[PDB]
Order: C-alpha cells, then sequence, then structure tokens
C-alpha cells in the first residue's frame, strides 16, 4: 500500500 | 562456473531495464541550451516524469537481481531508498556523449549542459558531469555497469536494515563476479577492479549533495515533486 510497495509486490 | 552465470544474469536485468545509447532516437530542443537559469519550467517537466521512469526501472532491474525478492520487503525498501539516486546518476553517466557534451534519456530525450543544469541539476551538473568523463577512460558495458549498481544497492551496511547479514552473503558473489569479469576483459590492469569499486564514492559524494539540492529546489518549482520520486529521498 505505497508506490514503492506496490512496485515491489505486483 | 556459477560465476558466469550470475554475471550474465545481471547483464540482462541491466540490458533491459536501461537501453544502450545507440538503440536509442536522440532528439534535442533549444530550450535554454544558452544562458544558465535557476530552472526552465518546461525541462523541469520532461525530466521529472522522465525520471518517475527510471526510478520504475531501477526498481525492476532490482527485482531481476539474484535474492533481492528474498530480502524482506522492508530491507528491499531500505537498501533501495540508499542507493536508487547513486544508480540514476550512473546509469544517466553512461549515456553521455562527450562530442555534443550531452546527456541522452531512455526515451530518446538529449540534453546539453546548460538544459541539465536547468532543468534541476544546478549546483551538481558539473560534478555530475565530470564523473561521466570520468568514466570513459573505463570503458564499461552492462555486465559492469549491472555489477556496479547491484554492489552499490545490496549493501550490508545500511541504516536499519533487518537483516544486514543476509545483505553481506548476497553482496559478496557480486563483487566476486565484477572482479573476475575485469580480470577477463582487461588483464593488462589489475587495479581496475578497485578503481570501479571506487566510482561509487564518486556517486556517494554527488548523491549526499542530493537533499540539500531538493530543499532549494521545491521552492522554485510550481507544484510539488511527483509522488514516487518523493518517496525516494523523503
Ligand atoms: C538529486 C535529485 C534529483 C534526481 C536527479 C535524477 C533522478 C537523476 C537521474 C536521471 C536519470 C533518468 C538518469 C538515467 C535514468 C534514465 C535515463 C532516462 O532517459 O530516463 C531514465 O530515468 C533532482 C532531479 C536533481 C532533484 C531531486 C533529487
Amino acid at each position: 500500500k505505497s508506490l514503492l510497495q506496490q512496485l515491489l509486490t505486483e | 562456473p556459477e560465476v558466469g552465470e550470475l554475471i550474465e544474469k545481471v547483464r540482462k536485468a541491466h540490458q533491459e531495464t536501461f537501453p544502450a545509447l545507440c538503440q536509442l532516437g536522440k532528439y534535442t530542443t533549444n530550450n535554454s541550451s544558452e544562458q544558465r537559469v535557476s530552472l526552465d519550467i518546461d525541462l523541469w517537466d520532461k525530466f521529472s516524469e522522465l525520471s518517475t521512469k527510471c526510478i520504475i526501472k531501477t526498481v525492476e532491474f532490482a527485482k531481476q537481481l539474484p535474492g533481492f525478492t528474498t530480502l524482506t520487503i522492508a530491507d528491499q525498501i531500505t537498501l533501495l531508498k540508499a542507493a536508487c539516486l547513486d544508480i540514476l546518476i550512473l546509469r544517466i553517466c553512461t549515456r553521455y556523449t562527450p562530442e555534443q557534451d550531452t546527456m541522452t534519456f531512455s526515451d530518446g530525450l538529449t540534453l546539453n549542459r546548460t538544459q541539465m543544469h536547468n532543468a534541476g541539476f544546478g549546483p551538481l551538473t558539473d560534478l555530475v558531469f565530470a564523473f561521466a568523463n570520468q568514466l570513459l577512460p573505463l570503458e564499461m558495458d552492462d555486465a559492469e555497469t549491472g555489477l556496479l549498481s547491484a554492489i552499490c544497492l545490496i549493501c550490508g551496511d545500511r541504516q536499519d536494515l533487518e537483516q544486514p547479514d543476509r545483505v553481506d552473503m548476497l553482496q559478496e558473489p557480486l563483487l566476486e563476479a565484477l572482479k573476475v569479469y575485469v580480470r577477463k576483459r582487461r588483464p593488462s590492469r589489475p587495479h581496475m577492479f578497485p578503481k570501479m569499486l571506487m566510482k561509487i564514492t564518486d556517486l556517494r559524494s554527488i548523491s549526499a549533495k542530493g537533499a540539500e539540492r531538493v530543499i532549494t529546489l521545491k521552492m522554485e518549482i510550481p507544484g510539488s515533486m511527483p509522488p514516487l520520486i518523493q518517496e525516494m529521498l523523503e
């Protein structure tokens, strides 16, 4: 649930 | 053996997330290519949007690195926020054209020095340019630039790392892979591997001046940092 985290889980 | 595969796996993560200078349709503009202003807003506009894409590409690059995705998410963020500016400076400096004194972005955008200054490098402009010139003698290819980035990235000594010990384990084959790779390509010259390592220090010296530019910049821009770029410094 943060740009970075979305980027990292997708 | 297993070394070769690491080199090639790191070379690919770099090739795929970062096209070579010559794969690119170049194209300039004449915006403040003459006089050094404090900031040109149209330059800043293209540049900032480009940078959101770089940072995405740099995350993509990281995810393809052996073992990186096994680290906790929190570690992965910690390492990234820490090295990402450095990587983007290296990356862009790998796109320098000495003749034109220019740098080319991944979409083709090709800015001379004054323009780079005016899109927000400001004080850092000259240091970036010097670093880019000091790279040329090194003659680095994709595997070296990729490895060097992986090494800056996978650093055991970051503050707040939850598994420093595991990060260190990851970084060891990278160092080695680079050592042997550089020796292969340049047997004549033995302190080329260290010469390369030490380039991370110049990256640091420049990226460290980062936050203070972020401040004096936040001032002369209209809105505010694009969200993702906010996430990486702030
Ligand atoms: C220190 C600081 C910075 C960051 C400067 C920055 C992000 C430099 C890297 C630029 C870049 C993109 C390098 C290669 C990667 C790409 C090339 C390309 O064509 O698109 C790709 O993103 C500002 C902008 C000066 C203010 C904000 C804090």
